[PDB]
């Protein structure tokens, strides 16, 4: 093998065996030595392919696949996609990697192709192509199961560029427009990206829609998202709008413990939160809008932060009385 | 009794006194009578992790002292902190810190503490990540936590995505750079390549370039532009120690690997010889002052970080010496918007105009070598720059200021100077120093320290009058009376 003689030649010791391969040079040097040094192969415009072909010849045991994959500085794949040289060939060597490895049943057992052959891009500082990396994932997000898609749309905020975030958020919203296996995860990935001041808005009344015929539990996880930035002066028709969607209980011990788990990490923990959530009861139910969990929060924010006893009081007098 | 320290403790305000007698109604209260406290400590937590700043000091004393007598009083009772911990993105600059350190008793115990910290700190990394996702990331890995596939060098290389955010993202990785290294082990490379790709973006590559460095010549640590980078300084006084660090720094010799085969190569060979460089080359957003104590600045510690550089790089021989002369020649220069000087008198303050020195044990090795006490056979340079008489009678205000505010502030600033034995140990050996040649012969220095050297060692530390009264006393050193030959000798 023509390429492991460059390799091993190149200094990065054989890895052969289950065992992490050892490499014994500098990083900084076994890169820049390698970069280097091939270039002056005899084809030197015409070595790559012949070369890139013997590491797919390399890609075949899985076990292998795991010390391409482990770490050992980063990875012989981790690092050893920093020769700008190979620059733009590997990425394309790689991630066409994640369909055929997304068939067989994964489980609990560890080796989860679909884990590593995508995480090992985060953090990378030096590649070639600045949108082809997004470019070939969101269609690389087609038609995995729900677990690459948990997968690809998980290290989103990292692995993504700094380049296209109204685009990729643009991207985002609209695969989250209505959906089943994105209340979890895209959910989450609104943090990485931090959106303008456009799209925000467009986030939130995009919330709302989801939320009233939400999951199971995820109303924690919808919950904590309503009121996350909802703070401003912009919050007491959040207020408004948040009781009209949510507003009575049907089961949920745990459910309806951690509902008001939230709404009492939040009863004490943003800033206005306390004047607004009693405000969107508070004079806005002119019918019969006053419901049991809109009751029993009055005793939340009546006895759990000590500067509303005469707050909680003239309201339930007023709205016991009336 | 409970209600009444949780409600006198903190807020009652002799004064000082009330609030430190309200310390004793409630930790004795937690102390004794064994069922009745495991709301105390929930009405301290959310009482002091929540608030406006004057909650750092009374609540958060109390809380240290608290968990800190806490034998494992949360020690299989920790539900209250795991809701508490996310709540802290949006404390001020000190106490996100204590908050850190005082529960740093409670992390030791049980990964459901840690496993649910990393994850509450992670997230703020990927978006806007303020010093406090820094002040946790450094807090775990400066610790022995850190100590134990190793895949959270992924955070470590998180931290050095981090290094340009701003100026201040840029001082934090800085100024924890050592500590990290000082506890890590493995960890060497990497603050290694790290820090070189930070100053392969520094100074003219090519050598004959018109100034080896420039306010505007170095790239920069962090941003650069209106906003410094690392400051100059800064981004090589992390560099110097650091330098240091590989062999004699973190690793004595790194002898089994940093030092290994003559490793220098790669973490400073270019180290090396930037350093011939920056000193050799010496010939030749800021108005005035920015651009001057900060962008000059960093010539100003380009000699800070040089006289570390040279003058202990070997400076038994006369080059160094010339050199060191030179260097502060140049800075000497530099004190053109102002004047600047050196200690003659009572050190109730410090010295009469400066900033930031060089390291921690250099009043030591400085003053105690080339202020006297200082005779052998070598002393053909020493008595050269010994000649100096503008450059040592001012090169004294360093030793001077580092002591008076080493304890007017709480922990003076350079490299392994906070555990506080380190701070006593040259807390003394510049005292002594400072007598037998303020009285064995600009002239009112090693004893206008003393002042300094007497209040804040007898009023900010109490506890060591006999261990440090003794000490003065030439060659030895029970109790003010006791020792009291001692102290009417």
């Amino acid at each position: 093998g023509v390429f492991e003689e460059l390799l091993r030649t190149s200094g990065i010791i054989l890895k052969v065996g289950e065992g992490q391969n050892e490499i014994a040079v500098d990083q900084t040097a076994f890169q820049k030595k390698l970069r280097v040094a091939l270039e002056k192969h005899p084809s030197y415009p015409g070595v790559v392919n012949e070369f890139i072909s013997g590491l797919e010849s390399h890609i075949k045991d899985r076990s292998q696949f795991k010390n391409c994959l482990l770490p050992c500085c980063e990875s012989l794949i981790k690092l050893l996609l920093g020769i700008k040289i190979l620059q733009p060939a590997v990425v394309t060597l790689l991630l066409e990697k994640i369909p055929e490895f997304f068939f067989d049943v994964v489980g609990t057992f560890g080796t989860n192709f679909p884990r590593l052959i995508v995480n090992q891009f985060k953090w990378l500082d030096g590649l070639l192509d600045s949108q082809d990396l997004v470019k070939k994932l969101m269609q690389m997000l087609s038609v995995s199961p729900v677990p690459i898609q948990h997968d690809i749309i998980t290290s989103l905020p990292e692995i993504l560029e700094d380049s296209q975030q109204n685009e990729v958020a643009r991207e985002l919203s609209c695969l989250l427009k209505q959906g089943r296996r994105l209340t979890v995860p895209i959910l989450d990935a609104l943090s990485r990206l931090d959106l303008d001041a456009e799209l925000l808005a467009k986030v939130r009344q995009s919330a709302m829609t989801i939320v009233p015929s939400v999951k199971l539990e995820d109303l924690p996880v919808v919950i904590k998202f309503i009121l996350h930035n909802v703070k401003a002066a912009d919050a007491v028709e959040v207020i408004s709008d948040l009781r009209k969607s949510l507003d009575l209980s049907s089961t949920s011990q745990n459910c309806v413990k951690l509902l008001f788990d939230v709404i009492k990490l939040a009863v004490r923990f943003q800033k206005d939160v306390s004047e607004a959530w009693i405000k969107a009861i508070e004079n806005s139910t002119s019918v019969s809008d006053h419901k049991v969990l809109d009751l029993i929060v009055l005793l939340l924010i009546h006895s759990t932060n000590s500067k509303n006893r005469k707050q909680t009081e003239k309201v339930l007098r007023s709205k016991i009385r009336l | 009794l409970v209600d009444l320290g949780f409600s006198l403790m903190e807020s009652y305000e002799p004064a000082q006194q009330a609030c430190k007698l309200g310390a004793s109604i409630l930790l004795e209260t937690f102390k004794v009578h064994e069922p009745i406290r495991s709301d105390i400590l929930e009405q301290v937590l959310n009482r002091v992790l929540t608030k406006a700043a004057s909650p750092v000091s009374h609540f958060i004393d109390l809380l240290s002292n608290i968990v800190v007598s806490a034998p494992l009083v949360l020690q299989n009772s920790s539900s209250r902190v795991t809701e508490t911990f996310d709540n802290l993105s949006f404390l001020p600059i000190d106490t996100v810190q204590g908050l850190l350190r005082a529960v740093q008793p409670l992390l030791k115990v049980s990964m459901s503490v840690r496993d649910s910290l990393i994850l509450v700190l992670q997230k703020a990394i990927f978006s806007r990540q303020l010093d406090a996702r820094k002040a946790a990331v450094a807090g775990f890995l400066l610790l022995l936590r850190n100590f134990k596939e190793a895949f959270c060098l992924e955070i470590l290389g998180s931290l050095r995505r981090c290094l340009s955010q701003q100026a201040d993202v840029r001082l934090m990785l800085y100024e924890g750079f050592y500590d990290v290294l000082r506890r890590n082990s493995q960890l060497a490379s990497s603050i290694m390549e790290t820090l070189l790709s930070q100053i392969k973006q520094y100074y003219l590559p090519q050598q004959d370039l018109l100034p080896p460095l420039k306010l505007e010549g170095c790239i920069m640590a962090q941003g650069d532009q209106i906003f410094l980078q690392e400051p100059l300084a800064h981004l090589l006084c992390c560099i110097q120690h650091c330098l240091a660090w590989y062999k004699s720094t973190v690793h004595l010799c790194k002898g089994a690997e940093d030092e290994e085969e003559e490793e220098d190569v790669g973490f400073e060979q270019n180290f090396e010889e930037m350093l011939e460089s920056v000193t050799r080359r010496m010939i030749k957003s800021s108005g005035v002052g920015v651009k001057n104590n900060i962008y000059a600045i960093q010539v100003m510690g380009i000699c800070e970080v040089l006289i570390e550089y040279n003058f202990k790089i070997g400076n038994f021989s006369k080059n160094k010496f010339e050199d060191v002369l030179g260097l502060f020649t140049c800075y000497n220069k530099l004190s053109e918007i102002l004047k600047e000087k050196a200690g003659k008198n009572k050190s109730t303050l410090g010295n009469r105009i400066a900033r930031s020195f060089l390291s921690m044990g250099f009043v030591s090795t400085l003053l105690t070598a080339l202020f006297r006490d200082n005779a052998q056979s070598h002393e053909e340079s020493l008595a050269v720059l010994r000649s100096s008489t503008e450059f040592m009678r001012y090169a004294v205000s360093v030793a001077l200021q580092k002591v008076q505010q080493l304890e007017e502030m709480g922990q003076t600033d350079g490299p392994d100077g906070q555990n506080p034995e380190k701070m006593f140990q040259n807390l003394c050996k510049i005292t002594r120093v400072l007598l037998w040649r303020y009285t064995s012969i600009i002239s009112l220095l090693c004893l206008e320290g003393l002042l300094r050297i007497f209040n804040t060692m007898q009023q900010l530390y109490a506890a060591r009058i006999p261990q440090f009264l003794q000490a003065l006393d030439i060659t030895d050193g029970e109790a003010d009376i006791n020792v009291t030959e001692k102290a009417a000798f």
